[PDB]
């Protein structure tokens, strides 16, 4: 009408633009996207390493299972403050958590006084009282459990714990460092979290990851069309 | 040990030295002196355009030298640029790693630049002889992620990473040439001078400096923020820039004289803010908060005059343009409106 | 001993920074305000701008 | 870049062969292509236009409905087949890229083109004159005057100007109103008012000689000028 | 109007419970735009599900207006009315009715359809919200202009219905059919619903439920407030089309059984609106 010659021309432009754009919107948003943690010595390495793969700073690992496309962002290697760059992690499908059993009797490096397993109970803490993270759920690892058994049946456990009655056994051992883990979780009613003991197989990693990401799916189906 | 302890006893009586200097050059404030003059009463603005084809949060916005075209970066990955008149767009850049946090545009309209969360500021090229948009360097010196940076010219540019520190490049030879240290928290803003010859960067522990290009130092500090600044811009003149915060707080402060002037504090706001931006003349101040609404603070009285409060999630990104026609602004809603 | 280092770096730069000149404050106001009513003029923000010339119109 | 073509030589009227181009060095999936016609020692002519992506495509009122064109993004290749032919289209035809959005460079580079022959409302664009001669070191003024103001509420007009040098195909001088398009020295300047426009060169040296040429673009039914020859 | 008369004495019909009745619609009109504006105020209910709720509201809305309508127009007043206007009060009745039901089951569609494939995402076309909204209405808007095109009943005196004079007989029974339809359809919906959700938890969660549990009781009690309003009602039409003229008289005493369906009408918003947590949170902070 009123638009001149190329005017027209410059139009049909913006529209393939948003064509293109349309069309890679709906693409990357069909895959899983999870978040990783962890300490240093937890063994992240070793979890990263052991599932399937298929590819400083962020680094991210994509790898496919069962139709199902998973994109894992191992953010290990920023220095900066936690507080300014977590915001824009605020969509996520779920939050994978790697801690050490047996990193329960040994101190800290340049420290004398605190210990690791206290460390980990705190970020886990900082991670799942989180007002961005109040709806995701978050998957719980127990990356070594044979040598945290070599480690217990010479040490106690009362000099990490302070509290504890039960007998020198990792059948209990091992409940109650989960149910410790566990109760570090104010919102119990809008998230649950999933405990996992890191076997020697790869196979049973990826299944237990994949049911979890099944569950969330679920849940947020559910909770989609107002059915609960 | 002993001469650590002479060591601190010195600098603690040179900045009571400092602070007797900055008190002895005070008479009266700025607030006391514009009481004669007739404030704007309402600044009523409308949007006009509403630019939409995003699909994911807004986290930068920069006008270009024409102030007709415009870029903007989202987490998606792209690098739409605009048009402001007519609505279309001109291209639309990908990107490699989809975690961005600023963007920039030439003076000369030639190259655009995009950092993020991966520590690798890419530069692109816009008028190359073929069809496509390719990169032109990737500058990688940094650690910490970038938080923003600007285009010194058309071969420099420099960038603020969030290891404490900001350093100047060069993009032919891709290497840094100049590093500025000095500040104690992550460096996460800020702002070239009209002149283009100092800038100041503001820290993230109640700090603000100013560092000059050629000499490659901290000339002065600035402090008497509580929480820390999330955003500077220069004042048109040159001689003052204002200052953004965390705790619902923006001050402006002075270069010729180290000292606040004033403070635009509300008892209704306790939301930070996260853009800061002047007008054509140094009259309107431009204030983005987080609670899902702007301001257009006044610059002498410290009076709200307005709100453009059309937007749905918290803003992140405003700025006005050269020959101050219009403002845009993007929120985490993925929709940017051109207000005029 | 490595921190001595940070601290004489830290104690020249606070004693090149004491050798700057002051400004009165009333002389940075009175200038801030010419400025501000000097280029009033060319300022289409608090100055209505005519429909009939703006590009922004719908 | 690079833009070579094939298929041309002596038919009948009564059936015709199809004329590819094979493009390599660009974004071949997002550029307009056009084709100019250019009969032997006259005046050259647009014939045909396809948008990227096949999305509009705009015929010579001449030629209307009689050819096909279609385009190739997987390889790179664009095709032209004649239905019925007559005996006035034995001339060379130059196939010529552009991509239309704010602040481009239509047709900036036009190719090399081929031969063919055959054994046997609208704004109108006019040349001041048709060869004059000139001294080398002396401005020169090439005025070329057109039939509606080409001014468009826009506020731009859309007078395009190039060079044809003789034994190639032309190249893009100034392409909206004065603009100086990339590669070309900065002798060339051009002027206007809407109705009446000129060009001017500040420098004339031995190497830029030939035919000078003015095209309108306001309307899609494209149209050039008769040509005026600038004589050694 | 004459007729209207003598067919009422051929069929033999010839206030207290009213005004207490009135309250029940002011107490459904209430409930009613107090959801429709709880959803429209609220920015955060705005994709394609919370909009066939709003649709529900509106039907049940003006399901209640047209009730308190025609209960008002009823009484010795009955007599006066031409034709026409009474085929319009007791037409705009079955609008409703059609209207509310279908809007039912455009909700247990729309469930449906995004419980089969798990989307991972909540945003969809809007060529099938527009398409469901549309249909409800024009299929309502036919049902209710059947009767007047060619069914008036004013020609033939003994082949009209018994409880309400002027209607066919035959269309209640062509009525009750689709409305035997649309509840087995409903049910068997809910049903491979609440299947898929029992089946998928069971097989592809074995590596570690209670949801499965709260489901279940959600679909329960919405089938069985579904079910248990809409029988008396359903039990008289069909007798009525069984039961023979002159000998059967308990359809005399047929304003009492409707009450059951504004009832329903009612209540259904308030199923619908205590069933999520976050139409409950946004409905108390309002
Ligand atoms: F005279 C009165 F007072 F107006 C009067 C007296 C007695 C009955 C009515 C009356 N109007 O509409 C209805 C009824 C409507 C429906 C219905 C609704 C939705 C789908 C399919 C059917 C009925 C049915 F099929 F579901 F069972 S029944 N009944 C009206």
């Amino acid at each position: 009408c009123t638009l001149s010659a190329e005017d027209k021309a410059a139009v049909e432009r913006s529209k393939m633009i948003d064509r293109n754009l349309r069309e890679d919107g709906e693409k990357a948003a069909r895959e899983v996207k999870l978040l990783l943690l962890g300490a240093g010595e937890s063994g992240k390495s070793t979890i990263v390493k052991q599932m399937k793969i298929i590819h400083t700073g962020i680094v991210e690992t994509h790898f496919t299972f069962k139709d199902l496309h998973f994109k894992m962002f191992d953010v290990g290697g920023q220095r900066s403050e936690r507080k300014k760059w977590i915001h824009c992690f605020e969509g996520v499908t779920a939050i994978i958590f790697c801690v050490a059993l047996s990193d329960y009797d040994l101190v800290l490096a340049e420290d004398e006084e605190m210990n690791r397993m206290h460390e980990s109970m705190k970020l886990f803490d900082s991670i799942c009282n989180n007002k961005w993270f109040t709806d995701t759920s978050i998957i719980l690892f127990l990356n070594k459990k044979d040598l945290f058994e070599e480690k217990i049946k010479k040490s106690p456990l009362t000099i990490c714990y302070p509290e504890y009655a039960g007998s020198n056994t990792y059948e209990e051992a091992a409940a109650y460092i989960q149910c410790q883990f566990e109760d570090l979780n104010k919102r119990k009613d809008t998230k649950e979290i999933y405990t996992h003991f890191t076997c020697a197989t790869d196979t049973k990693n990826v299944q237990f990851v994949f049911d979890a990401v099944t569950d969330v799916i679920i849940k947020n189906n559910l909770k989609d069309c107002g059915l609960f | 040990g002993s001469e650590l302890d002479q060591l601190r006893q010195e600098a603690e009586q040179l900045k009571n030295q400092i602070r007797d200097a900055r008190k002895a050059c005070a008479d009266a404030t700025l607030s006391q002196i514009t009481n004669n003059i007739d404030p704007v009463g309402r600044i009523q603005m409308r949007t006009r355009r509403t630019l939409r084809g995003h699909l994911a949060k807004i986290y930068a916005m920069h006008w270009g030298t024409d102030s007709r075209l415009l870029v903007s970066a989202s987490q998606d990955g792209k690098l739409i640029i605009w048009d402001s008149y007519t609505t279309n767009k001109v291209h639309a850049i990908p990107l490699r790693s989809s975690w961005v946090m600023t963007c920039a545009y030439a003076p000369s309209g030639n190259y655009v630049a995009c950092g993020g969360l991966d520590n690798i500021c890419s530069i692109y090229n816009l008028k190359t002889r073929e069809g496509n948009v390719r990169v032109s360097r990737e500058l990688a010196g940094h650690t910490g992620y970038l938080s923003c940076c600007r285009f010194l010219d058309d071969n420099q540019i420099v960038t603020s990473s969030g290891d404490t520190t900001c350093a100047l490049w060069d993009i032919e030879t891709g290497q840094q040439t100049t590093t500025f240290t000095g500040h104690t928290g992550d460096v996460m803003s800020l702002s070239l001078a009209p002149d283009t010859r100092l800038f100041v960067s503001g820290a993230c522990d109640a700090s603000a400096k100013l560092w000059d290009v050629r000499e490659g130092m901290c000339r002065q500090t600035f402090t008497g923020h509580e929480s820390d600044i999330n955003a500077i811009c220069f004042f048109p003149n040159g001689n003052a820039f204002a200052t953004g915060s965390d705790d619902a707080t923006c001050r402006l402060f002075d270069l010729r004289a180290d000292q606040e002037l004033m403070t635009y504090s509300h008892d209704n706001i306790i939301c930070g803010i996260t853009s800061v931006s002047f007008s054509k003349s140094g009259r309107l101040l431009l204030a983005g908060y987080d609670d899902f609404n702007c301001n257009v603070w006044d610059a002498l009285k410290a009076d709200r005059a307005g709100v453009l409060a059309g937007h749905d999630n918290r803003v992140s990104c405003l700025g006005v343009t050269d020959d101050g026609m219009a403002v845009a602004t993007g929120s985490w809603d993925s929709f940017l409106k051109i207000w005029n | 001993t490595a921190s001595i280092a940070q601290a004489r770096k830290l104690v020249e730069q606070l004693k090149m920074e004491a050798n700057i000149d002051r400004i009165k404050v009333s002389k940075a106001a009175a200038d801030l305000m010419a400025y501000c009513e000097a280029h009033a003029k060319e300022d289409p923000l608090l100055t209505p701008v005519p429909a009939s010339e703006n590009p922004f119109r719908e | 870049v690079q833009l070579v073509e094939s298929g041309g030589g002596l038919v009948q009227p009564g059936g015709s062969r199809k004329l590819s181009c094979s493009a390599s060095g660009f974004a071949f999936s997002s550029f307009g292509m056009h084709w100019v016609r250019q009969a032997p020692e006259k005046g050259l002519e647009w014939v045909a236009y396809i948008s990227s992506g096949s999305g509009t495509i705009y015929y010579a009122d001449t030629v209307k409905g009689r050819f096909t064109i279609s385009r190739d993004d997987p390889k790179n290749t664009l095709f032209l087949q004649m239905t019925s032919l007559r005996s006035e289209d034995t001339a060379m035809y130059y196939c010529v890229r552009s991509i239309y959005y704010y602040g481009s460079s239509p047709f900036d580079f036009w190719g090399q083109g081929t031969t063919l022959t055959v054994s046997s409302s609208d704004i109108v664009m006019t040349q001041a004159t048709s060869s004059v001669p000139v001294t080398p070191g002396e401005s020169v003024s090439i005025s070329c005057r057109s039939s509606k103001s080409l001014l468009h509420s826009n506020g731009n007009t859309y007078l395009y100007w190039f060079l044809q040098r003789p034994g190639q195909s032309p190249q893009l001088l100034i392409y909206r109103m004065s603009n100086l398009a990339s590669g070309v020295p900065d002798r060339f300047s051009g002027s206007g008012s809407g109705t009446a426009f000129t060009l001017t060169i500040s420098r004339l040296e031995a190497e830029d000689v030939g035919v000078y040429y003015c095209m309108q673009h306001l309307e899609y039914p494209l149209t050039f000028g008769a040509g005026t020859k600038l004589e050694l | 109007y004459d007729i209207i008369v003598r067919h009422y004495n051929y069929t033999g019909k010839l206030k207290l419970t009213s005004v207490v009745f009135i309250l029940i619609c002011c107490f459904i009109i209430l409930e009613n735009i107090f959801v429709l504006l709880t959803i429209w105020k609220t920015k955060k209910f705005h994709r394609p599900m919370y909009y066939f709720i709003g649709n529900l509201a509106l039907s049940d809305l003006l399901a209640g207006v047209a009730y308190t309508a025609n209960l008002l127009l009823s009484g010795a007043t009955t007599y006066k009315l031409t034709p026409a206007q009474w085929f319009l009060r007791e037409g705009s009745m079955f609008v409703a009715l059609s209207a509310s039901v279908f809007s039912l089951l455009a909700i247990a569609i729309e469930r449906y359809i995004t419980m089969l494939k798990m989307k991972l995402h909540n945003g969809s076309n809007n060529f099938r919200l527009f398409l469901l909204i549309s249909a409800c209405w024009v299929i309502s808007l036919i049902l209710g202009g059947l009767p007047i095109m060619g069914w008036n009943c004013i020609s033939a005196l003994s082949s009209c219905s018994t409880v309400l004079p002027l209607y066919h007989k035959h269309y209640i029974l062509f009525c009750t059919t689709v409305f035997t339809l649309l509840l087995l359809s409903i049910v068997i919906l809910y049903c491979r619903i609440y299947s898929l959700v029992r089946t998928r938890s069971r097989r592809l969660t074995f590596r570690k439920s209670e949801k499965s549990l709260a489901l279940l009781k959600t679909v329960i009690i919405v089938l069985s407030v579904f079910i248990a309003c809409w029988a008396p009602l359903f039990i008289l039409l069909l007798l009525d089309v069984g039961c023979k003229v002159k000998t059967c008289d308990i359809l005399f005493r047929a304003e009492y059984f409707l009450v059951l369906a504004v009832l329903n009408s009612g209540t259904n918003p308030i199923i619908y609106t205590l069933t999520n947590k976050e139409m409950r949170r946004a409905f108390i902070r309002i």
